């Protein structure tokens, strides 16, 4: 993807 | 929703003058931007917070901060474009480029997934990551022996990084990033991690997505027999954007376009052009009419690897934007092709299906196969058999369609039509 959070699971 | 609150109470903490005060309120706000579903982005900026995490970022007596503060802004220039902005607004830019050389490996690749995310915005943002002096150390990170000795995460941030840094147009990425990166991307087309191979894809497609200048430069790496190898991938996320590479070298010149068919692309194509995804069928008989565009030669190669029938079977069954590429196909290899190639492609049975798509509510593709039909009795009247084929589309009810055009909106169609008729239906 062109943006992506980062996340926990 | 208690978020106004919890914003406020970070505000006071990342200003307290203690250090593990500051560093809880950094941390309280990464779990607030860490939130799946609408996270608190507008409300932290419009706290006047991202002054602070840029300020941290810089905290080298610190490193749980510059973590928790990179991690955070990671997830603001996740967003919008203003929210994006924002952050490199505040300065954010520099001060991660700087923070790729941390001896910390976890803040160097928080680093790297924040700078993907400005990249990624758009051509304007990428460019200020490159002018800044990104490119040198991000490939640094990527220059060790074995690819392997990196955390599949870490390898594939820095992947996905580098396929925004490749990204977008107006303008593209300037050349000489280009040149510093393409060499890293061909040795990455060898790696075995599929994610890694599908962004790396990526960016080739977005490098090949350009004038033949740039495709050239893509072509002389020597990758193209590899993207073919991955154009049959078992893998959809592979396939997907190893096919647009392709597609896109094949918009080149006629050498370029050779070197894929060199490569055994058309080898390839029967499995694509009959592909259970109507995405991977529509690519595929895109890339397949900028071929039948090329010389004869190459729509000789389209032959020999026994594609007419099914270039006939998806103009006949495919969905209909896939049928469009199709009539393209068609008509390219009708204006470029011999004589004998043109009546081959009517033994393979093309007139019925194609004298079908005229009564397409697409007026462009109603033009595009009226230039076929054109096309063919031009081949038609070198061998002196027009008469022949005005009766074959007579007797498949083609004749009907083609009249029917002159009630058509679009004056070209009208014209195309009755000009048709005139010579070859009176």
């Amino acid at each position: 993807p062109v943006k992506k959070p980062k996340i926990r699971r | 929703g208690t978020v106004n609150w919890s914003v406020d109470d970070i505000v006071k903490g990342i200003n307290s003058s203690n250090v593990e005060n500051q560093l809880q309120a950094t941390q309280a706000a990464r779990k607030l931007l860490s939130r799946e579903k609408q996270p608190p982005i507008d409300n932290i900026i419009r706290a006047g917070l991202i002054p602070k995490f840029v300020s941290f970022l810089g905290r080298t007596d610190c490193s749980p901060i510059q973590f928790e503060s990179a991690w955070a802004l990671t997830n603001i220039a996740s967003g919008t474009s203003e929210q994006t902005k924002a952050v490199v607004d505040g300065g954010a830019i520099p001060a991660f480029i700087s923070l790729l050389a941390s001896p910390h490996a976890h803040i160097s690749e928080q680093a790297v997934w924040a700078l993907g995310n400005i990249a990624g915005d758009g051509s304007v943002f990428r460019d200020l990551v490159i002018k800044y002096g990104a490119v040198d150390p991000l490939l640094a990170l990527l220059a060790v022996p074995d690819m392997s000795s990196l955390a599949c995460g870490y390898l594939r941030n820095l992947t996905w990084t580098l396929s925004n840094l490749c990204r977008n147009k107006n303008p593209a990425p300037p050349i000489d990033a280009v040149e510093q990166i393409l060499p890293t991307l061909v040795r990455l087309l060898h790696h075995d991690d599929p994610e890694v191979l599908a962004d790396t894809c990526w960016a080739i497609s977005y490098l090949t997505d350009g004038p033949n200048e740039r495709i050239g430069m893509v072509v002389k790496t020597g990758v193209v027999p590899q993207l073919v190898k991955l154009l049959g991938a078992s893998e959809l996320p592979i396939v997907t954007p190893a096919l647009r590479a392709i597609g896109n070298i094949v918009t080149g010149t006629d050498e370029q376009t050779q070197v894929v068919i060199d490569a055994g692309a058309l080898a390839v194509f029967p499995s694509l052009l009959t592909n259970p995804k109507t995405n991977i069928q529509k690519e595929a008989t895109w890339t397949m009419s900028n071929i039948t565009a090329g010389r004869q030669d190459q729509i000789q190669q389209v032959v020999n690897h026994g594609l007419v029938p099914f270039l006939v079977s998806v103009l006949s069954k495919a969905d209909f934007k896939t049928q469009k590429e199709a009539v393209w196909a068609v008509t390219n290899y009708t204006s470029g092709g011999t004589v004998e190639q043109i009546v081959y492609l009517v033994h393979c049975g093309i007139i019925e299906p194609l004298m079908n798509l005229l009564t397409a509510k697409d007026t462009k593709i109603i033009l595009v196969i009226l230039d076929a039909i054109s096309n063919i009795f031009q081949a038609a009247e070198k061998l002196g058999e027009t008469e022949k084929l005005s009766i074959m589309i007579e007797e498949c009810g083609g004749l009907d369609k083609i009249e029917a055009l002159q009630n058509h909106e679009n004056e070209s169609v009208y014209k195309a039509s009755l000009s048709l008729i005139e010579k070859y239906f009176s």
